[PDB]
């Protein structure tokens, strides 16, 4: 049981590192999409202006 | 990415504001053009009446 707890700690650490990388990537993707939409709207408005 | 996104949102708001300010400046300039053209038309009409 003790070894199981230690291994759970370490393996959950590695997995949490991966999961954090993943969530950061998802947020970056959402931000990039928002930026692209804003850039498109800005370009259209700039042409009209 | 977040720095770029924040800069982008700020610049989009700034661009909308710049467009609005240009619109206001253009409205003021059209008002001034209205005054000047009205002056020209009144002066020509007065020269003709004279």
């Amino acid at each position: 049981m003790e070894g199981k707890w230690i291994t759970d700690q370490l393996r959950w650490k590695i997995m949490s590192c991966k999961m954090r990388i993943e969530q950061l990537k998802q947020t970056i993707c959402k931000g990039n999409e928002e930026m692209e939409k804003n850039s498109e709207g800005l370009l259209k408005t700039k042409e009209k202006n | 990415v977040e720095k770029n996104r924040k800069i982008v949102a700020e610049n989009l708001e700034k661009v909308q504001a710049e467009a609005e300010r240009l619109d206001q400046e253009e409205a003021q300039y059209q008002r001034e053009y209205s005054e000047f053209k009205r002056q020209q038309l009144e002066l020509d009409d007065e020269l003709k009446s004279v």
